[PDB]
RNA sequence: CCUCUGCCCGCCUUUCCAC
RNA sequence: GUGGAAAGGCGGGCAGAGGC
């Protein structure tokens, strides 16, 4: 479907405070062979999609011209009226929770949200344009697990009656703070008009996650994840056709998500703008 | 009265009189007493045919059946024309029933004038049985030591047998249960080590007799040794494939009453096929050697008319099993033409097991070729508008899906609205009437017939009436056919009239709330049935294994006979009305669900009773499962079937309960876990000291990764628990069973 | 013969092991992307006339696994006549529930010679909990997803026999698009992704009339010994009909398979791959 | 170093298939 | 012309109460 190229973003997710992404004495999820923790791709994609739908919901007025089909929603959840595709923004009842998923391919081509994360509706659906891989540990932290150090902790938290001061403690496992991860996000350039927007929106939602939390408790301190990029390479359609290493590389080993979202958006991606 | 109903009933009353000699109440030899016992029964409340049937126990011993003279005088003296019987055909029927007795058990089984002896067990010939009834209630006839049966205990046997035979109708389907209930635990011939029951020797004599009659062999064809050595018999054998993927592949939308109705509907598919082989071949249910969890064997005749009818039955059953279930379940039927001399040992080689492994290979080569009689199996004809059932997964053409009785916003296939309604009637259901497919009340359909539910307050309809779990034709019309069949059926009820839910069971487990799932089967069973060298000895060894899993498992869930079980790992004392649902109980294996608490004790209350039900010479193997209530079945059962297979290919005698080298193994052995539980559990069953227990499991899980020894030593010391676990400071590997269970028994 | 063993070194879970109709469905969606509709039809015509790809099978560190032929299922008793009757029951059932075989043992099973089975399966199937959260109140609607999680150095590979101008022209480009786009469902959580390597595999075989297959054929005539597969996948958001495929290891006799085409109401048409992958095999008397 | 506490409560699949 | 498409395991919860 008009495939042009794939933009790959590789960076290190870093846990400044102890990450906890559970399973159901409260385990963080683990590889069933190595036993080392990991961050899923369902759990990182959907935390970016979540924080960004709350972002668009506040801006259903300013964005009606840059994004068409955003004038059909009024900001809110369609939870009060148990009908899907009413006039609100959060309009698909998945099971009990209401999520913005656009109803139709020709509207989801014009939403800022459903164009990047995709949508499902009768009479076809829009496949996502990103692939959020699972974020395993880096090899420096395998080789601290090989070295015999800890890699998860067991934290004990208590709830307290405020009048009697009676304590009833519970324990959460969480990954040790400091653990470096390794992510990869593979955008799919299906249109060449909106590829800058979908990358600026993917970096907007990554900047929300650096002041929100990823996974677990977070309001009590479990998030505080930090994104550290390495390199963004755009793979052209001809590169696959031949397998010759002939692809643009935007190199930024030490940059934030706010130092790359607008500081270098046109200064680093200028060579990606050229080749389309 | 015809001749086919005479040869069937002559062999079924041929070694009658063997019990009344042990009671001792006429002149002491059974070739006169059973003659007297029958014509006495012909006199008072007597049909006039019971006098004629005492020409069979009279001419038994071949000195009385000698030189063709003494019979023809006496058989002239009766009125055989008053039944239609010719002077010759009645004589021709005495020789068949005489030939059938020798093949069945053979002439080598024939003993001399011995005294009274106990029937030695077929699983262990050193031990022996007492005498009892076939109640399935409040008696586990374990093989005890040898004790001679007292001669007045037979007079209680005969006197009940007098009254039951007087009431019961003179027909094969009405005398098979009467002789089954009384003559099961009576030995056929008295000798040293005899393991053949008398009922099995009569059930199988009337089978080989009628398969000689339908074969067309004549008396001079027996008199000359000619019905033997010729391939005149036909071991029909049938089998199912994909029983597991049929019963358990349901989604999370199917409740337990549905699963319990999938198991009870694979039965009726199995009894529809067998009862079409018996009816279109003229045979009786004495021919069905076993019918046990899909795998049934039938003895028939070898005529070019019988083989012509079997190939329509195998055609119409497989085409039925393909329109209904898109290749999830297949029926492989084969048959081996056996001779007469292959019904028993000859020379030193077992010819019967050799002729039954020639039939196991026809079946083996057929379950490979899975639907090779459809002729459109690989024709990709493109049917349109295929919706798809949620509960089972079936493509269904052009919509036509009934709204579900549970939630009418979901559309199921039609054959799951039957198995909800059937699965709702399982409290009340006293059997099934089996009749024509287009008739009033038919819920389910088999390949051949349509099955009405015979409920409790309601008249039975049908030509043949299958009755679950009793040998008593109670309220059946006097013209119908009685098929008794046994089913292991313990369900915990709800306070409604119904079967308890995956929730409602597991909400009565003490501790954490889990759904316990056990699945296990008898270790090395097929090599047990290959030393059985006669068809009376295989029919013995196949009922007793079937009766354990049908009827001596519901006795265990009652908790009866903890003398023979003893002291088992019990989290709580075994309650009065347990919360255990028996989904499927096969002849050599079972799948039971229930609370995690009581499905644990039951898995040691089963191994311990099976070990005594045999003489010890056959062992079990169990998988056990702990699951959330709202787990789907296909995930649950595929786990535990693997987790049963895990506890099998190690050493095949191993309970599963709850290091990458290859010198360890996950599954506890039986006595191993029951000796770990005798020690480690009665000391720790430490008030809310669970940190002593939960860290000790994490101390254990460094050992898998001798740093653990002093770490346990400070921990057992910084409280003061020195008596607890002295050898724990490999025994750290084999304490994971006892800790992880008793932790779940306290929240 | 000498095949081309395309390794797929995974970068996550997969959804299931790819069968040979979902490998050709993926290549047909890659070659429609990087070339177009007028090159998908020249792709099918090189499989119709020529080349064959197989299903995918696991590897684990230079041991390559291949499906057990159903040819050894009857003869197993006559295979194992150097054993006693205590382990001729327990070798006989593990050699029948076995699903895969080494490259060394598979070459023995075609000869009807004794073999051993793999001690350890190179992957696990696990169910991972996934929760949908309402944006406004974080309400949780948990569901369970089952995916294949591989070991350290294991992965999956398929085979290819055919001309080399098809391989570099249509397969080695498509298996680099598929490395970054993934194979199977949930490819937006990083599922069916992989790196890719290419090797030279040689499999010895006997010469006979009958031949195992290493792909889900849609046979014109009935084969010798089979095992049904009843699958039908998905295609641009339309549900395919189900089709009786035959599982790998089924013995056919001189059967070329066949591609079935379907219509499904798309602007183009849909070719379901059903071609066989023959390896010669020595059978017993039936 | 002694004394009570040592996980609760939930959702547990929803929706799409052009005659 | 992929058993597919969309779908954050989370929402809340002082390891504390007395003990020189
Ligand atoms: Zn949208
Ligand atoms: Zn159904």
């Amino acid at each position: 479907r008009r495939f042009y190229g794939k933009i790959v973003i590789k960076g290190k997710i870093k846990a400044v405070t102890g990450l906890h992404i559970g399973s159901q004495a409260n385990p963080v999820i683990k590889d069933p062979h190595t036993g080392l923790p990991y961050i899923p791709g369902s759990s990182l994609k959907g935390r970016l999609r979540s924080l960004f739908e709350i972002l668009v919901n506040s801006r259903l007025g300013e964005w009606r011209e840059k994004y068409p089909s955003l004038a059909n929603y009024s900001p809110g959840s369609c939870r009060p009226d148990n009908q899907e595709n009413c006039g609100k923004f959060f309009n698909r009842k998945i099971n009990r929770g209401w999520i913005h998923v656009c109803p139709d391919y020709e509207t989801a081509l014009a939403c800022p949200v459903c164009r990047l994360f995709g949508a499902s509706g009768k009479e076809s659906n829009f496949p996502s344009r990103i692939i959020v891989r699972d974020a395993f540990l880096t090899k420096e932290w395998e080789e601290k697990w090989r070295a015999g150090e800890a890699i998860t902790e067991a934290k004990i938290e208590v709830g307290i009656d405020r009048v009697t001061s009676q304590a009833n403690p519970r324990t959460n496992e969480r990954v040790v703070a400091g653990a470096e991860f390794e992510f990869e996000i593979i955008y799919n350039v299906e249109n060449t008009t909106h590829w800058r927007d979908d990358i600026k929106n993917l970096l907007t939602a990554m900047a929300l996650l650096e002041d929100s939390y990823l996974g677990g408790s977070g309001s009590r301190g479990y998030g505080k994840v930090k994104f550290i990029f390495d390199s963004f390479e755009f793979r052209p359609l001809d590169y696959y056709r031949t397998g010759k290493d002939e692809d643009i590389v935007s190199i930024d080993a030490r940059e934030k998500s706010v130092s790359d979202i607008l500081s270098g958006f046109d200064s680093l991606f200028s060579e990606v703008e050229g080749k389309l | 009265m015809e001749i086919d109903e005479l040869t069937a009933l002559g062999g079924l009353l041929h070694d009658i009189g063997k019990p009344v000699q042990r009671a001792g109440l006429y002149s002491g030899d059974h070739s006169t007493q059973g003659a007297r016992f029958l014509r006495d029964l012909a006199e008072n409340t007597g049909r006039a045919e019971y006098e004629l049937l005492s020409l069979f126990s009279e001419f038994h011993h071949k000195g009385h059946m000698k030189n063709d003279e003494l019979m023809i005088r006496r058989i002239k003296e009766l009125s055989p024309e008053r039944f239609g019987l010719t002077m010759e055909d009645v004589l021709n029927a005495l020789w068949i029933v005489y030939e059938a007795d020798n093949l069945a058990s053979g002439e080598r089984e024939e003993g001399q004038p011995q005294a009274s002896r106990p029937l030695y067990s077929v699983f262990n010939p050193g031990k022996a049985y007492p005498w009892a009834e076939l109640d399935f209630e409040k008696e586990l006839p374990v093989p005890g030591d040898v004790f001679s049966i007292r001669s007045q205990d037979y007079r209680e046997l005969v006197k009940r047998l007098w009254e039951e035979l007087s009431k019961a109708k003179l027909r094969s389907d009405r005398l098979l249960p009467v002789l089954e209930k009384y003559l099961t635990f009576v030995s056929s011939v008295t000798s040293e080590g005899n393991i053949i029951s008398l009922y099995d020797h009569m059930r199988m004599t009337s089978a080989i007799a009628l398969a000689m009659l339908r074969a067309g062999c004549t008396a001079e064809d027996v008199r000359s040794g000619r019905c033997r050595k010729e391939k005149r018999f036909l071991l029909i054998e049938g089998d199912f494939s994909g029983i597991q993927d049929f019963i358990y592949r349901v989604s999370g939308k199917g409740t337990l009453k549905y699963l319990r109705a999938r198991s009870a509907y694979l039965e009726l598919i199995g009894w529809d096929v067998v009862l079409e082989i018996l009816s279109r071949l003229g045979l009786t249910r004495a021919n069905v050697v076993f019918n046990a969890g899909g795998h049934f064997m039938i003895i028939a005749q070898n005529t070019p008319d019988a083989v012509k009818e079997l190939e329509e039955i195998r055609a119409k059953a497989v085409e039925w099993l393909y329109r209904e279930f898109e290749s999830d379940l297949y029926l492989a039927i084969e048959w081996e033409p056996v001779s007469g001399r292959e019904f028993g040992r000859e020379g030193g080689k077992n010819l019967f097991a050799e002729a039954r492994k020639r039939l196991k290979h026809k079946l083996t080569v057929r379950k490979l070729k899975r639907f090779g009689e459809i002729k459109g199996l690989f024709e990709h004809g493109h049917t349109e508008r295929l919706a798809e059932c949620p509960v089972c997964g079936r493509e269904l053409p052009e919509g036509k899906l009934e709204p579900s009785a549970s939630d009418p916003e979901t559309k199921v296939c039609p054959t799951c609205n039957r198995l909800v309604s059937l699965g709702g009637n399982l409290p009340k259901l006293l059997g099934f009437g089996r009749t024509a497919k287009n008739d009033a009340g038919v819920l389910v359909e088999g390949p051949f017939s349509g099955f009405v539910p015979y409920l409790q307050g309601g008249r039975p309809v049908g030509e043949q009436i299958l009755v679950k779990n009793t040998l008593n034709p109670g309220e059946i019309p006097e013209s119908a056919q009685f098929v008794p069949y046994f089913v292991a059926d313990y369900f915990k009820k709800d306070p409604k009239g119904g079967v308890a839910t995956f929730e409602e069971l597991s909400m009565a487990s003490t501790g954490t709330r889990r759904l316990g799932v056990m699945k296990g089967d008898v270790d090395r069973l097929g090599e047990f049935f290959s030393s059985m060298d006669s068809p009376s000895k295989l029919a013995t060894a196949s009922r007793f294994m079937d009766y354990f899993f049908k009827g001596y498992i519901g006795a265990i869930i009652e908790g009866k006979f903890g003398y023979i079980i003893g002291d088992v790992p019990s989290l709580r004392d075994w309650p009065e009305e347990p919360d255990i649902v028996v989904v499927y109980a096969g002849g050599d294996d079972f799948f039971i669900v229930g609370a995690w608490d009581q499905i644990f004790e039951l898995a040691f209350r089963v191994r311990r009773a099976f070990n005594a039900y045999t003489g010890g010479k056959l062992t079990l193997s169990v998988g056990l499962g702990y699951f959330d209530e709202r787990t789907p079945i296909y995930r649950m059962a595929d786990v535990v079937s693997e987790r049963l297979d895990t506890a099998k290919d190690e050493g095949r005698n191993r309970v599963f309960v709850v290091p990458l080298d290859g010198k360890h193994k996950l599954s506890y052995e039986w006595n191993h876990y029951e000796e770990l539980w005798r020690t480690y559990a009665p000391r720790i069953y430490l008030e809310s000291k669970k940190g002593l227990l939960w860290k000790l499991l994490e101390i254990r899980e460094l050992y898998v990764r001798v740093r653990w020894a002093y770490l346990t030593a400070y921990l057992l010391g910084r409280h003061g628990l020195s008596d607890l676990f002295p050898e724990l400071v490999q025994p750290v590997y084999w304490v994971d069973g006892v800790l992880k269970i008793v932790l779940m028994a306290v929240r | 013969p000498k095949f081309i063993a395309v390794k797929l070194i995974p970068k996550g879970p997969f959804r299931d092991i790819p069968r040979a109709d979902t490998l050709f469905g993926a290549i047909g969606n890659a070659i429609s992307a990087i070339h177009g509709q007028s090159a998908v039809e020249e792709l099918v015509d090189a499989f119709v006339g020529g080349a064959r790809i197989s299903s995918a099978f696991p590897y684990s560190g230079d041991t390559y696994y291949l499906p057990k032929p159903l040819s050894v299922e009857p003869a197993l008793e006559g295979i194992l006549t150097g054993l006693d009757e205590e382990e001729r029951y327990t070798t006989a059932k593990r050699l029948r529930k076995a699903k895969y075989l080494d490259l060394k043992n598979f070459e023995l099973a075609l000869r009807l010679r004794p073999f051993t089975i793999p001690e350890e399966i190179p992957y696990a199937r696990v169910d991972v909990p996934r929760v949908v959260l309402d944006r406004v109140t974080q309400d949780s609607s948990i569901y369970f997803w089952e995916e294949i999680r591989f070991r350290e150095k294991s992965g999956v590979y398929f085979l290819y026999s055919g001309p080399r101008e098809v391989f570099d022209g249509y397969i080695a480009p498509a298996m680099r698009f598929l490395g970054d786009t993934g194979i199977g469902g949930k490819s937006t959580w990083g599922a069916g992704l992989f790196e890719v390597e290419f090797h030279e595999m040689k499999i010895d075989a006997p010469g006979s009339e009958y031949s195992v297959t290493l792909s889900n054929a849609l046979p014109t005539k009935t084969p010798v010994l089979w095992r049904l597969l009843r699958k039908g996948g998905w295609s641009f958001g339309r549900r395919k009909p189900r089709m009786t495929f035959i599982a790998e290891g089924s013995i056919v006799k001189n059967d070329p398979g066949g591609m079935e085409r379907l219509e499904l109401g798309l602007s183009h048409e849909v070719y379901v791959y059903g071609l066989t992958f023959p390896l010669g095999v020595e059978l017993p008397e039936g």
